[PDB]
RNA sequence: GCCAUUUAAAGUGGUACGCGAGCUGGGUUUAGAACGUCGUGAGACAGUUCGGUCCCUAUCUGCCGUGGGCGGAGAACUGAG
RNA sequence: GGCGUAAUGAUGGCCAGGCUGUCUCCACCCGAGACUCAGUGAAAUUGAACUCGCUGUGAAGAUGCAGUGUACCCGCGGCAA
RNA sequence: UGUGCAAACACGAAAGUGGACGUAUACGGUGUGACGCCUGCCCGGUGCCGGAAGGUUAAUGGGGUUGCAAAGCUCUCGAA
RNA sequence: CGACACAGGUGGUCAGGUAGAGAAUACCAGGCGCUUGAGAGAACUCGGGUGAAGGAACUAGGCAAAAUGGUGCCGUAACU
RNA sequence: GCGGAAGAUGUACGGGGCUAAACCAUGCACCGAAGCUGCGGCAGCGACGUUAUGCGUUGUUGGGUAGGGGAGCGUUCUGUAGCCUGCGAAGGUGUGCUGUGAGGCAUGCUGGAGGUAUCAGAAGUGCGAAUGCUGACAUAAGUAACGAUAAAGCGGGUGAAAAGCCCGCUCGCCGGAAGACCAAGGGUUCCUGUCCAACGUUAAUCGGGGCAGGGUGAGUCGACCCUAAGGCGAGGCCGAAA
RNA sequence: UCAAACCGGGAGAUAGCUGGUUCUCCCCGAAAGCUAUUUAGGUAGCGCCUCGUGAAUCAUCUCCGGGGGUAGAGCACUGU
RNA sequence: CGUACACGGUGGAUGCCCUGGCAGUCAAGGCGAUGAAGGACGUGCUAAUCUGCGAUAAGCGUCGGUAAGGUGAUAUGAACCGUUUAACCGGCGAUUUCCGAAUGGGGAACCCCGAUCAUUAUCCAAAUGAGGCGAACCGGGGGAACUGAAACAUCUAAGUACCCCGAGGAAAAGAAAUCAACCGAGAUUCCCCCAGUAGCGGCGAGCGAACGGGGAGCAGCCCGAGCCUAAUCAGUGUGUGUGUUGUGGAAGCGUCUGGAAAGGCGCGCGAUACAGGGUGACAGCCCCGUACACAAUGCACAUGCUGUAGCUCGAUGAGUAGGGCGGGCCGUGGUACCUGUCUGAAUAUGGGGGGACCAUCCUCCAAGGCUAAAUACUCUGACUGACCGAUAGUGAACCAGUACCGUGAGGGAAAGGCGAAAAGAACCCCGGCGAGGGGAGUGAAAAAGAACCUGAAACCGUGUACGUACAAGCAGUGGGAGGCACCUUAUGCGUGUUAUGGCGUGCCUUUUGUAUAAUGGGUCAGCGACUUAUAUUCUGUAGCAAGGUUAACCGGGGAGCCGAAGGGAAACCGAGUCUUAACGGGCGUUAAGUUGCAGGGUAUAGACCCGAAACCCGGUGAUCUAGCCAUGGGCAGGUUGAAGG
């Protein structure tokens, strides 16, 4: 009796339409959805965030690569940046001492000094 | 009442059958509700005193200033409807159409057209007609009949 | 397993006791019947015996062979493995 | 019901003569086709992905687990794991 | 093996009916099942049938007890 | 008739049309071509016709196949 | 540490490879968890204050199948207030924005007739997973199949087309039979003319196909009539009666 | 269609038998014993999830006042 | 060939509409041997269906109404009729072939007659009845099972299903040898209550009244005689309240959009008449219709009246009451009712009854009979419905109970809509071609062309964006590099898509464990699975408060129920009560509940859906086949060759 309405036949859509990176099926069909996207929302339910503290392997494992060229490295390279000056955080840093033959030394001579 | 064995040959089990319509059978539209307590359809956790008590409290809502007003019995006589709109205008309560309307004796037809008017008699007036959207208006004989 | 005539030798074990979408069916677990045993009995008895059906135009994959193209083509050759 | 028994019985087992592929092993041919071409044109059958190989492991013989290596595309025919 | 028949035997709730448009050199109910040789030991334990001292075998009526009635208890007498 | 223009099933009469041992093959009369096509000398069956030598050795069983298999004369056992 | 130790299409610790880039006895610094600590955003329970389960502060802070509890939005119709619309709505497609979400909302195209918000009540209310029910559809396949009455062929005619419509010749099949006459049954399917969209497992100017007409004129043919096994109705007799 | 007809009818027969049972999010988060029940893959009073009410001060991870006698040990019934 | 989209198609969902259903309500209610219902078959110039009739065949006649238009649904061609006023609407009359329950007899519609039973009987069928049909309801008889008792033989389902006979529009019952709180009630049914009490029951499960009270409706009378006339009977006249149709009936207004408004916007109006429909798109004030008015018919239930006709006296029904035996049935208990066999009274100076038997009170008197009124269903007519909407709803809004299936009983679909009108594809080209369309035309809001509104998904074709014949697989995410393509969301800000690299074993139940060689699904949409009375026990909210709430039926009631003091077997007491000479103890007590709507749960009852074989009843069938019977037909011929003579 009650005409289905904007529910069902309105559910096949509003879904399937969001997978800009769909697959063969899992987008053309619905029975392939709500099971392919069910993994979505989860699988990494609230984890992308993994990268941070994950791929961050470098930036703290390249800092020595930046150094070990104009003196010591990692060991007493970060144990000097917090000694003098305002002490700059290590984010954009330890990532710039690779894509530019400059600034990387603007931290080595900073360190090794006032040690 | 069960049907027992007989009638038409075919393996079938005990199932609610009312006018060839299934009921009281949990696994069928309008069937037994195993999880009892709430034998009906979605209402609200809720009367003997709220329904009736209100049926009384409402009758008291009339004796309030910012409310309705009692009209003489001659009101039921008015055959036309325009006369009502007038008696409601001069009454300074033409905005009562924005409310509703009632009376006594028989159903006052001559007002069943006026804005918001669910005609009803003082005899059987559930809290409903008593005040459409917490507001109303009645007549003389009506009040007396409602008193009891 | 009785056994016969030969054989210089004429071992053994696994492959879901390899192998029935390859075969054969002769055997066992159907409708008849015969027999013993059990039963009063129908009938019964992983007791026996005579007669008794075992299917499919493989799509994919694998392998055995044969070709078309791709690295511009005809002809003649070489050739790791 | 025991014993035994002419003629007959598409009944069960067995031996001889003659003969025969039934077998030890097997060539082609004939009719109607298969392979290709015009026209006419269904029905069965599929969770997804899918070209693996060598070892190891696993209920100790899985392509799909683990470690490496490797893997050109398509198509025709078969015997079919 | 049963039966001379309004029989045995069988069918139907009943009314009626099959076998009888028959009748025992009949018909119904069964075993064996040909032909040939045949054919020996026991009835202690079923079914059917016949006879049968004694034992077993209801209720009514009858007798005794019980109770100014009645329950109840009990005796006696018993076809096929 | 069988769901269909399904090689299934379905009564009677014509059994002297011509050649032989006959209502058997070939052939007048009569009827019909209404049981999808075209090209190439594979592997690959079902149907089919038998093989040099041996010959059932196959096999549950010679299943299958084959063989004797017209007519006339001679001759013909056990058993009953 | 070793002898006691033979078997399966190419053999090695994950590999390279390492006298330690092994192993054994220890130790230190790092990478490395959604771990621990720090910055911006929670839940449940309990405590304090409170009418409050509203806030503020405080202790514990946050994995989960079966199962328990709770919130939620899509939805229809009928209240009361109050609006939008052919300077165009609902619905549909694509897209932007917002909410933890369930969703709301906007734009463009289209549609082109009505459709909502607040508070309130309501409904047979919101759904991918019964060898589920019904209809439709894809891949599979343009793959499988057409076989004792195995006969057609060479010219010609007609036609816009003719390998199977028609003519001639030649070549064959059947003969108790595909011949002739009939029962049952089927039933006009018979004949003529005009056509073919539909039927004929190809095509067809052909048809037992489609359409329109015509055809089956008996006293002696058959029906009609009667009867056999047998059956029925009426009277007679049985709770009652078909 | 028969170790038992077909159709419809009194069946949406009865089953301690199988399967089935579809929207989002948040919090917490098992067990496999006893008595009785036509009861044992079922409930009720109870061992265990959750919610409301009621009462009231321990409990136990500790300590303190009792009961058991197993491992082990020693050496011990009995029988070697 | 992967994926997205674009244009077109397939398909048909969806949105809207719907001349249909479903449900409720009021009114009304039988037909026929003067041969009906139903069916068969005719009939219109053409008509194949449906409907109407029926051979004066979708028609004839009269009266009344009505009206110019008409000749059914199909708006076609031809053509007719009407003012000698038709069509149409209502009533009535005439006619009404043959067959047909027909019954003379036979018979699958065809041929010849009152057949059969029965009454009266001038016994001549001469005069009459029965023999059929019809939705349910009603009365009198016969009478299960599965099932429940989670076994089952009582019991339960049942006195139901089904069967036999019969009446009416209504039946059955009934005037008390009753009831039995009483110096009382007092015909019988039905509704409510009394009771879920008394009672019954392996007293297990379950089963289950009545008296009375409150209502609806009220009516009492007849069988021997005497006498005389208003009960009754026979007959006559003959209604008030009506049925259908037509008459007295107001009303396009303005602007804008459009082909057209029943649009938007502005204004006004009807209402003892605030249903709905139609008219070119949502008009209560356009048309019909709704309240209303009038005339044609049927019914006329009743009453009036004529002739009959009061009234009076006595009595009152034996194989019955009752008893015994064997059963059925009931709530029926030794104390219901009825059937069958046997036995068998008295008699009102008598007898029966008051739920046990027998003597003593009260009531009432059988063994004869009749009797109005008070509810049912729903074919038919009308109305309504917060019902459904054409895979919805009745199977049927389209030929439907039709297509079609089965020997038969029986079973049983699908198919809606162009629009203002008509269009529904003219003309031209191509081609073998009325079977493949460019083009073009049709259009409104037909993002229209013969199953035509809108018109999605699965899906197909072309085309576009982008990968793509070394390529490893959930096919993401974050970081950093590449290019290409687009700048209707200008801002170092994004998309389509992709090369390469680091990771990554569909979804759903069963199970201790399932990604798993456990089970289910090819995909899609729709469909598809937790309710209607009451009773009991708790919980959340709220009014009021030892008072509270009613039920039938009335805005009135308070019956009755629960609570207020309890406890006990009871008597009985009372601060309870059991135990108890007595005493002493056990348990309970100084004020809150009741009445609904909801939320936990519980019992009686089709109370989890679908899913396997049985059982029982009434019917349909042996053109298959099995056996028998009746009537016909068939068996080239050969071989061997007895008895007998």
């Amino acid at each position: 009796r009650v005409k289905r309405g904007v529910i069902a036949r309105a559910r096949h859509k509003k879904i399937l339409k969001q997978a800009k990176g769909y697959y063969g099926a899992r987008s053309r069909v619905y029975r392939v959805a709500f099971q392919a996207v069910i993994k979505a929302g989860q699988y990494a339910y609230r984890d992308r965030r993994q990268r941070k503290r994950q791929f961050r392997q470098l930036w703290i494992a390249r800092i020595n690569a930046a150094a070990r060229q104009n003196g010591i490295s990692y060991s007493k390279f970060i144990n000097g940046l917090k000694k003098a000056s305002v002490e700059i955080d290590r984010k954009i840093l330890a990532d710039i001492a690779v894509f530019d033959k400059v600034a990387f030394t603007a931290l080595v001579e900073k360190a090794k000094a006032a040690l | 009442e069960v049907t027992g064995s007989g009638k038409k040959p075919w393996r079938q089990k005990g199932t609610g059958r009312a006018r060839s319509g299934s009921i009281k059978s949990p696994i069928w539209r309008s069937g037994g509700v195993t999880f009892a307590a709430r034998p009906q359809d979605h209402s609200q956790k809720v009367n003997k005193k709220m329904y009736r008590g209100a049926l009384k409290s409402i009758l008291s809502e009339l004796v309030r200033q910012d409310r309705l007003i009692v009209v003489e019995k001659f009101s039921v006589e008015a055959p036309k409807t325009k006369l009502l709109a007038q008696k409601l205008k001069d009454m300074a309560l033409e905005d009562v159409l924005i409310i509703t309307g009632e009376l006594d004796e028989n159903l006052f037809l001559a007002a069943r057209n006026l804005h918001k008017v669910d005609v009803r008699d003082a005899t059987g007036i559930d809290p409903v007609s008593l005040i459409a959207f917490d507001k109303v208006v009645m007549t003389a004989d009506a009040v007396k009949q409602v008193e009891e």
